[PDB]
């Protein structure tokens, strides 16, 4: 099953609709971005190790490019993910609003009027 | 001469620095859960003539 | 005095064409070191 | 083979897959499959020897039968509804034939026998291509026609694929056949969740492709095709064996590694429907794949096997060709679980 | 060769007391050995053990044992003064409870 | 730029650099014969690069610095103790033979790479096609087992089939008594123990297997002891050979491209020398392997890649 | 010390190093600018400031 | 799965041959042109699930 | 509680950046400092837990477990550096990295607020343990041990995962506070029975339950000393902690689903105590001891009373300390004589008096001499079982008789009698080993001085 | 459906069964593949002619083209197999197992 492929108004290969510009962008200190940079740093260290170079000191420009590329991709990935979750919430709330018969708010009962069975432990 | 001493024993600040950073991050996390500060039925209180918040 | 490590007898368990050999597959041979079977003399 | 001709053939393979992925007409999808197969046959025969020829012949026979069944299903669908657009597949007999043809193309059980043989008969680069790129087109078609699928048939084939992959992989000492049985089990996992959520299918496919690329690239870096030849790598380059061990653990699905993420997600999706027994069976069966991965890790990284004298000479030389994407592939194969919610971007 | 493989012989175990009669069993380097002993003894016994025990012994009463004792004292005094029972079998007021209408 | 598919696609072709004097030459002969001097003279006269015979430490001379390493970390075999105790129960004989075959394979790959890269010819003393004679002389004397011969044949079968045999094979024939006289006049106390049966076995292997089978690939130039000092006559005999019968004329750009990709990447050259066949003579236990590898990695210029060893004076590492 | 050329010499490949550093710096500047414009557009659309 | 390259670029690579009611040469009509036209106009824009009923 | 998590993650690069001959010193010093910091978690409330954030919380049940983990890391480091002297620097750093990663996973496991995060960390603890066992174990059986350790665990935990996600589709949350406040009874249906089994069996195999315990002697005998320490002291308590967490949603089904497990626990406690009487390997005896004590803990958790829960908490802490000390004591003799056979080296009191005193104190705490916290936990569990049924005092009573026997048996075999004549390589005890024994034993008696810190939230 | 449609479908099924059941010659199986292609051509042509789908009239020709490609591919492989064994028997393709 595909939930969102046929959602009306969806541009085939956009990756970032204009509506997404109404959402707050992720901060540059977002922990997910920090973890993506950490993944880039680990990639650089593994690159040094495989090539039989000093792991921590061999190429600083290469490691910098690794970290920068991972952060650069992660920013847009996070933007798209947040947009998709916002879309899901928007559609859910609109559907609940447009079908009140399927989502009734029934009368509230307090615990002084609800009979719950008691199971003793012995 | 402190160059050799530093380059031999600079690994001894990593764990204290991590402790301080963890304390700072815990304070930051506490900063995001103030939705009921001075609002519970048990602890709701009138503010003093000076203090701004009941806890940080 | 030292940690045990695999020897030749241990390593030969994985050198066959198959694990858990049976009577049928005991005659299966491992592939050649390079994947080149010797050429047959199928003279025409 | 000329490098120009090899590049042209690889581009034609990719073009056939892309034509399958972008087409709206059933005839163009079938043409994409034909072009992909026609360009793929010589790539499997690049290093000429009898085993490669046998593998190419078996692959051609399987894929040609699958394409004939595909075309017959298309024609039956046209007969009962004059439609060429890839859609809800208005006829059930045609849909059954279509499902069987796509399963035969993918190598799902019980049309699984050709995968270990073709993988063993070709080189490691050809095996990488066959087990990574060749899954995209049939899975794309199956995702497009998922709403008309019969869940009983696909779930039966997926469970059979998982079981057969585990059992067959338990018996192997050749690394290519191990990879082929692992591929069969992972295809079973991919197709088990397809009638419920195609995003989970895409996520599983991406993670499997990343792990398989890392595995094959590590196997090419250390020129090993058997367990015993891989047991020498520790005495030449231990870093490669350690990275291989972690990658094998990830392929086994252990938390907190990335290979745990798809199964987890798939299991959750299956419990959003009722579907309780099948996910439990699937996990308990994936334990077999974990077992033979662990046996490989025992042979190559966690213990030290005896070596040979001539290995000393190999100590004096370095690897000439370097794979630029291997470190990123390893990192994505291992440390990606904390970014799980990003899967929302897949739908 | 009547052998199976070329292997190093299993070596004898080294006694740390031979090269260092007062060796503490931490390292073969005498200075590193001595300082390992010193740091283990200072940070294990002097810091964590004694100071941690003192810190735990004087932990403030967040379990509210003394508060509960004082509250119980006030309650007992009041109830004994007014002649009420010390404790009630009901911990919730029945006027705030609505039983089901029919039991038949 | 490193040679590869990209270099072949645009420009670079091997067939144009061949200028009628490529002519891979090998100069075989028995022990203590003057084949090395003849090879040096041939190389000097024809302007080709001379490769001295590959010894135990041939690989050492081409990696790191050209200085040899300790016998424990390279070779792990001795020719002197092979002469002293050829029937030693520690496997020295076949270990030495296998290491020497691997060294010869490496040298042949180096020579082929040089010839295909520059178009200049090469002159070798012995080759992978000629090493087997010593192995035969080892087996007929009882110095090695039959399983060692089987392993050697397997390795040769999977290795020597990927290269081109030499254009012209030059042989120097010296009788066994003359060889014994030369050895006695030499003075090396380890070579005086060479029995005449060993030399006769080497000569029999040569004259009954190597020359007959090499004569089918190309014509063989045999010279006696007296007509090998006159090197100019040998050279002018080489200069008038009709070389159009072997596999060398059956080579085009794509086969040369494949061979050139193979001759570089010495790891791919040596791939099949360490096949997991567990002969006691060449199998090394895990503990010894670990100790010896740790010892090797601690050599002054060996821990990292060639340009990344700051303990031998490598600068600007943190930008490389 | 090395018997062979070791094509990577004592000095680093300046062209590659410059290209790598320039790519990293350009990507960082582009990311900063894009984040600034994104914040501005979000504030404008939602009318915070 | 399906990358709608044709829709994104407006290319019409193969849509001209998907249905029988779409611009035949010389305006030759299919045997069931009207029925297909009516079904397509009924089912347009409401999705497969609703169109099936 | 990032003030504890971040310093361990900093231990990682501090170890990997240290000078080759300073790794042990730095690791030990900063591990002890982290333990001192974690000591502050013992300040607990009487009503609710310390809810640090949306992700981590501390209860009166998990705080002593965290303190035990952080205290066990330096002891493991001290015990490991003797037999790893010949190792290369990189492999020593890798071993220390495995230990640090295990500590991090355990710390995050004991404080996770959600059940799926708890599951992920509680499975993540598997990898470092398996690597340690199969890479640094001494004998060829370690490989088999590793396999037994892995699948026995996973065959229990894979069903649990399914159940967990199923629960989240039914109630909407796996947060433990929400789960506790919004608790609803479990009806008596086959579906509920299988949900109960899926929720219970993973923790049962972790304890381990008698009949599912075969992995433990193998894994705890074949492991290196630090592996055995962390397996006996902390990793067995994951099952008990998880069971006490998960039982809040299983009532009133437990009322009758506990019978087979209660019978297995009591009878198998008798059985494993009896097995300890005829054991030729000294490490296997300690492993079977752990099995018996954990059977007691299982009974306490299954009967579901406040006294049983307090006893279970106290017993887990006390057993962790005592079993780790016993494993270290056996390892000293093994390093001296290179054999695990108990009757090989005898009369060791004549040669090593202070080590004999350590042996006596460890065996005294094993048999639960009053007023040790071992005895406090055992007595609380026995009293709760007596309330559950008066006949239990029979089986429990028999256990108390057998335990002491085998405990003293062990002592009498190793320390008393006459020394073996041909063993002439028994060197005097090092300062490191005596310090290790003291750092094990002194916290036990200090905790006896203030027992409410290990009695749990009840 | 008319009887002719059932006959063409039966022909396709027969050709598929013939392909799936090998005797000895690879050439016979290739012939069965060609027969399946021919049956598909006939069936599609009959459907397209019956419904007067004008633009679909080019579809069968396209089918034939790729049939030829498939036919060529098979023949090429057969040549190599024969050159290895002196025969085209499927029994000889047994170097690789499961
Ligand atoms: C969860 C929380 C967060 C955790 C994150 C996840 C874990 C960490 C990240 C993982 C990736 C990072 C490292 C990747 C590259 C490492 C590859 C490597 O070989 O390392 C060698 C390298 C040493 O090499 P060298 O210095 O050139 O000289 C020694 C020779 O090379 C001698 O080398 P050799 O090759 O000759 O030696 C042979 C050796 C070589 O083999 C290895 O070294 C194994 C390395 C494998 C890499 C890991 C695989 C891929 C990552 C997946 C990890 C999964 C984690 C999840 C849990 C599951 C565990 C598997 O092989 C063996 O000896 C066989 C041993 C068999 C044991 C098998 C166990 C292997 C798997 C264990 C993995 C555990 C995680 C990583 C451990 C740390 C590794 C350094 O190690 C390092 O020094 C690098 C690590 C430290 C750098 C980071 C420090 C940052 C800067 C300091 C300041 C900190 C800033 C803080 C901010 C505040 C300001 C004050
Ligand atoms: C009860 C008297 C109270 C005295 C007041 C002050 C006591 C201060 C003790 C502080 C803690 C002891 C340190 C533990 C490590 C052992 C020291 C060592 O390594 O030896 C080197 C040291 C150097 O001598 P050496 O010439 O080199 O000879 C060494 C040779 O290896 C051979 O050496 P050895 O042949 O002389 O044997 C060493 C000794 C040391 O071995 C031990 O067994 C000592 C460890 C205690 C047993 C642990 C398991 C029992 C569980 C109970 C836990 C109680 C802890 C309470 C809180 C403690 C706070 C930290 O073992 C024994 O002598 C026989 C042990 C049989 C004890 C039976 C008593 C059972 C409980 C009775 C009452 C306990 C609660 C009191 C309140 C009750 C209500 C009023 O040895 C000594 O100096 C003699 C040790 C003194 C014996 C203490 C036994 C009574 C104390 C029990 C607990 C203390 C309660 C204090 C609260 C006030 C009452
Ligand atoms: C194991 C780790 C997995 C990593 C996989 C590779 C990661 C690197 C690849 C980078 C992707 C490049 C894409 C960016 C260019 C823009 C292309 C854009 O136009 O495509 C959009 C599509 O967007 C992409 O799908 C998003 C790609 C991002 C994938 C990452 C999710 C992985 C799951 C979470 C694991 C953590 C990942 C960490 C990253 C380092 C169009 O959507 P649409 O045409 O309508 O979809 C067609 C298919 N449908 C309709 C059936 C759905
Ligand atoms: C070698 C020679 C040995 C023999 C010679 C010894 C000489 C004499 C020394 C022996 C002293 C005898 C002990 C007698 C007890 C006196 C001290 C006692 O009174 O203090 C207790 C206090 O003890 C501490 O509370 C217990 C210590 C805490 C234990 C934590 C250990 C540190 C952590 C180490 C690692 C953790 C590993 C275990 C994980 C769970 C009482 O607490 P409390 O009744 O309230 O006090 C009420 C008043 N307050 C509250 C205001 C203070
Ligand atoms: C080696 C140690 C491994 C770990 C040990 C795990 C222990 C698991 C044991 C499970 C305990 C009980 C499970 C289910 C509770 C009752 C079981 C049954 O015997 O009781 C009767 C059940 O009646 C009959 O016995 C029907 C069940 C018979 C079929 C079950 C197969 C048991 C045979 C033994 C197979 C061994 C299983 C373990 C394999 C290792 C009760 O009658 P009834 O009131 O109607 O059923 C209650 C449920 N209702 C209310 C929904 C209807
Ligand atoms: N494959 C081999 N096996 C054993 N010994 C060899 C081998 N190749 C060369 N040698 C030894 O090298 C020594 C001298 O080599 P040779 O080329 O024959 O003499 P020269 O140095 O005068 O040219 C001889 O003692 C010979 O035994
Ligand atoms: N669960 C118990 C723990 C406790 C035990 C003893 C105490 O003194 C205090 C607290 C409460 O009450």
């Amino acid at each position: 099953m595909t939930m969102m492929s046929g959602r009306p108004g969806r541009v085939p290969l956009q990756f970032l609709p204009n509506e997404a510009r109404s959402l707050p962008p992720p901060k540059l200190t977002d922990p997910r971005l920090v973890y993506m940079g950490f993944l880039g740093y680990c990639s650089g260290l593994i690159d040094n190790a495989i090539r039989r170079r000093p792991v921590v000191s061999a190429g600083l420009h290469r490691q910098l490019l690794y970290v920068t590329s991972f952060v650069f991709f992660g920013y847009y990935l996070l933007k798209r993910q947040d947009y998709m979750y916002a879309l899901r919430d928007h559609d859910m709330f609109a559907y609940v609003k447009s079908h009140p018969e399927d989502f009734p708010e029934k009368d509230k009962k307090t615990y002084g009027e609800i009979l719950e069975e008691f199971h003793p432990v012995r | 001469n402190v160059l050799q001493i530093v380059r031999d024993h600079w690994v001894h600040i990593l764990v204290p620095v991590g402790f301080v950073f963890g304390c700072y991050l815990d304070r930051r996390s506490d900063e995001k859960l103030t939705a009921f500060r001075n609002k519970s039925l048990l602890f709701k209180r009138e503010l003093r003539p000076n203090e701004e918040v009941t806890w940080k | 005095a030292r940690q045990w490590q695999p020897d030749v007898e241990w390593a030969e368990q994985f050198g066959g064409a198959v694990m858990y050999p049976t009577k049928e597959t005991a005659h299966w041979k491992p592939p050649p070191w390079n994947d080149v079977d010797p050429p047959k003399d199928t003279l025409v | 083979m000329n490098p120009i001709i090899y590049t042209t053939l690889i581009m034609t393979v990719m073009s056939g897959t892309m034509l399958v992925m972008i087409s709206s007409h059933w005839l163009l999808i079938w043409i994409g499959f034909e072009m992909n197969l026609l360009a793929m046959i010589p790539v499997l025969m690049k290093n000429f020897n009898p085993r490669a020829t046998e593998a190419a012949t078996k692959y051609f026979l399987t894929q040609a039968t699958a394409s004939m069944m595909l075309m017959m299903a298309i024609i039956i669908n046209l007969l009962y509804s004059g439609q060429w657009t890839i859609t809800k597949m208005f006829n059930p007999v045609a849909m059954t034939m279509m499902t069987m043809a796509l399963a035969m193309k993918l190598g799902l059980s019980p049309f699984h026998f050709w995968v270990p043989e073709v993988t063993q008969g070709i080189s490691l680069q050809a095996g990488l291509l066959l087990l990574t790129w060749q899954k995209l087109a049939p899975l794309s078609v199956l995702c497009q026609i998922s709403q008309s699928i019969n869940p009983n048939l696909m779930l039966t084939m997926a469970m059979l694929s998982i079981l057969i992959g585990g059992w067959g992989g338990l018996n192997q000492t050749q690394l290519r056949k191990i990879m082929a049985y692992s591929s069969i089990a992972h295809m079973g996992w991919m197709t088990a969740v397809l009638p419920y959520n195609t995003t989970m299918t895409i996520l599983n496919l991406l993670i499997y492709i990343t792990m398989t690329l890392a595995m094959f690239m590590l196997l090419i870096h250390s020129s090993a095709t058997t367990t015993l030849s891989l047991s020498h790598t520790w005495n030449k380059m231990p870093v490669i064996t350690s990275l291989m061990m972690v990658t094998l653990l990830s392929m086994g699905g252990l938390p907190p590694l990335s290979g745990f993420m798809p199964k987890w997600m798939i299991i959750q999706e299956m419990t959003k429907n009722e579907s309780i027994i099948m996910p439990t069976l699937m996990a308990m069966t994936a334990l077999l794949n974990l077992y033979f991965y662990m046996r490989l890790a025992y042979s190559s990284s966690l213990t030290m096997f005896p070596s040979t004298n001539n290995m000393k000479m190999k100590w004096q030389f370095e690897h000439t060709k370097q794979m630029k994407l291997l470190p990123t592939m390893i990192v994505l194969s291992t440390l990606v679980l904390p970014m799980t919610p990003a899967l929302s971007s897949l739908n | 060769p009547t052998i199976r493989l070329q292997e190093d012989p299993d070596p004898e175990d080294e006694n740390l007391y031979e090269k260092n009669p007062d060796s503490h069993g931490y390292d073969k380097d005498p200075i590193v050995d001595l300082w390992n002993m010193r740091v283990v003894f200072f940070f294990g016994f002097s810091i964590v053990l004694v100071l941690g025990s003192t810190f735990v012994a004087y932990l403030p009463d967040y379990r509210m044992q003394e508060w509960a004792r004082r509250e119980a004292e006030r309650l007992v005094k009041y109830r004994e003064a007014n002649g009420l029972p010390l404790m009630e079998s009901n911990c919730f007021d029945p006027n705030k409870i609505q039983l089901p209408e029919d039991e038949d | 730029l490193q040679y590869g598919p990209l270099a072949f696609v645009l420009g670079e072709r091997t067939t144009r650099k061949l200028t009628e004097t490529s002519k891979v030459i090998t100069v075989d002969g028995n022990i203590c014969s003057g084949k090395g001097r003849l090879a040096r003279e041939i190389a000097e006269k024809l302007g080709l690069r001379h490769f001295p015979e590959a010894g135990i430490h041939y690989a050492d001379s081409t990696t790191g610095d050209g200085k040899p390493l300790d016998v424990q970390l390279s070779g792990n075999c001795s020719l002197e103790k092979f002469y002293d105790d050829p029937k030693s129960n520690d496997g020295n004989s076949y270990r030495l033979q296998s290491w020497l075959y691997a060294s010869r394979l490496l040298q042949y790959a180096d020579a082929l790479e040089h010839l295909l890269s520059t178009g200049q010819g090469v002159v070798l003393e012995r080759s992978i096609y000629s090493d087997f004679v010593f192995l035969e002389a080892m087996y007929r004397q009882g110095f090695i087992r039959k399983q060692c011969v089987e392993h050697y044949n397997e390795v040769k079968k999977v290795t020597a089939c990927e290269y081109l045999p030499p254009h012209v094979v030059v042989y120097v024939d010296v009788p066994v008594p003359e060889i014994q006289s030369r050895i006695q006049k030499k003075g090396n106390p380890h070579e005086m123990k060479i029995t005449a049966a060993y030399l006769q076995d080497i000569e029999n292997a040569y004259k009954k297997t190597f020359l007959p089978e090499m004569s089918e690939k190309c014509e063989v130039l045999q010279y006696s002891a007296r007509e090998a000092e006159d090197a100019e006559k040998v050279v002018e005999d080489i200069e008038y050979l009709k070389c159009d019968k072997g596999p060398w004329p059956d080579q085009d750009d794509r086969t040369f491209h494949r061979l050139r990709m193979l001759v570089q990447n010495k790891l791919e050259v040596l791939n099949y020398t360490t096949i997991p066949v567990y002969l006691p003579e060449i199998t090394i236990g895990a503990h010894q392997s670990d100790r010896v590898f740790q010892k090797f990695t601690e050599l002054p210029g060996r821990k990292y890649s060639p340009g990344y060893n700051e303990d031998v004076g490598d600068k600007w590492i943190w930008l490389k | 010390k090395f018997y062979i050329r070791e094509p990577p010499h004592g000095s680093p490949d300046w062209l590659k190093v410059g290209l790598t550093l320039g790519t990293s710096v350009f990507l960082w500047i582009y990311l900063i600018k894009q984040h600034k414009e994104d914040v501005l557009e979000y504030k404008r659309r939602n009318g915070l400031e | 799965p399906f990358f709608d390259v044709q829709k994104r670029l407006g290319l019409d690579l193969d849509r001209w041959m998907t249905i029988q009611s779409a611009e035949q040469p010389h305006k030759i009509p299919g045997r069931c042109h009207a029925f297909e036209k009516e079904w397509i106009e009924c089912a347009h824009g409401i999705g497969g699930i609703r169109a099936e009923k | 509680m990032l003030k504890i998590i971040i310093p361990t993650t900093m231990l990682l690069p501090m170890t990997w950046m240290s000078k080759h001959n300073m790794i042990w010193i730095n690791a030990t010093v900063h591990s002890l400092l982290i333990s001192l910091i974690s000591l502050s978690l013992l300040n607990q409330l009487g009503e609710n837990s310390l809810n640090f954030s949306l992700t981590f919380f501390s209860d009166s049940l998990s705080a002593p477990l965290l303190v035990l983990t952080t205290w066990l890391l330096p002891l493991m480091l001290m015990a490991s550096q003797s037999h790893l002297s010949k190792e290369t620097t990189t492999r020593k750093k890798l071993y220390i990295t495995m230990l640090i990663l295990l500590q991090l996973f355990l710390i995050m496991t004991f404080t996770a607020t959600e059940l799926i995060l708890f599951y992920i960390l509680f499975e993540a603890t598997l990898v470092p343990t398996l690597i340690i066992i199969t890479r640094w174990g001494n004998q060829t059986e370690r490989l088999n041990a590793g396999l037994y350790f892995l699948f026995y665990t996973l065959a229990g935990s894979l069903p649990l995962l399914v159940a967990l996600v199923y629960i989240q589709n039914t109630t909407g949350s796996l947060n433990f506070l929400i789960i506790h406040y919004w608790s609803h009874p479990l009806s008596n249906s086959w579906s509920n029975i299988f949900m109960w089994l899926a929720c219970i069996m993973a923790f049962m195999v972790k304890m381990p339950l008698y009949g599912l315990h075969l992995w433990l002697p193998k894994a705890h005998v074949e492991a290196p000393i630090a592996g055995s320490m962390v397996l006996a002291a902390v990793l067995l308590k994951l099952g008990g902690y998880g069971m006490m967490r998960i039982t809040t949603i299983l009532n009133p089904l437990t009322n009758y689903m506990a019978y087979p497990f209660l019978m297995l626990s009591m009878w198998g406690m008798i059985m494993t105590s009896s097995i300890c009487l005829r054991q030729t390997d000294l490490k296997s005896l300690i492993a079977y001891s752990s099995v018996s004590h954990m059977a007691l803990v299982i009974v306490a958790i299954m009967i579901q009373t406040p006294w049983s829960f307090m006893g279970a908490t106290a017993l887990m802490i006390a057993h962790g300390l005592t079993s780790s000390m016993l494993f270290c004591l056996a390892n000293t003799n093994y390093e001296r004589v290179h054999s695990r056979t108990m009757i090989l080296a005898r009369g060791l009191q004549t040669l090593l008096p202070l080590m004999a005193t350590w042996w006596l104190v460890a065996s005294l705490t094993n048999l639960a001499l009053p007023p040790s916290i071992n005895l406090i936990g055992e007595l609380f569990i026995i009293t709760a079982s007596f309330s559950w049924s008066n006949i239990t005092i029979i089986l429990m009573g028999m256990n108390m008789m057998i335990t002491a026997l085998y405990s003293l048996y062990m002592l009498i075999t190793t320390q008393r009698g006459k020394y073996t004549h041909h063993i002439n390589n028994i060197k005097p005890s090092f300062t490191r080993e005596n310090a290790l024994m003291a750092l094990h034993i002194l916290p036990l008696l200090l905790l006896t001085l203030n027992p409410k810190m290990i009695l749990g939230p009840l | 459906m008319p009887l002719v449609y059932m006959n063409i479908i039966m022909a396709f099924a027969i050709a598929l069964a013939g392909l799936l059941m090998y005797r000895s010659h690879l050439m016979s199986s290739l012939l069965c593949l060609e027969g399946m292609m021919l049956s598909l051509f006939i069936m599609s042509t009959l459907i397209i002619l019956n419904t007067h789908f004008t633009l679909a009239n080019m579809m069968p020709i396209i089918l034939l083209v790729f049939a030829a490609c498939e036919a060529a591919l098979g023949l090429s492989l057969l040549v190599m197999v024969s050159n290895t064994y002196g025969t085209d028997y499927v029994q000889n393709l047994n170097l690789l197992q499961c």
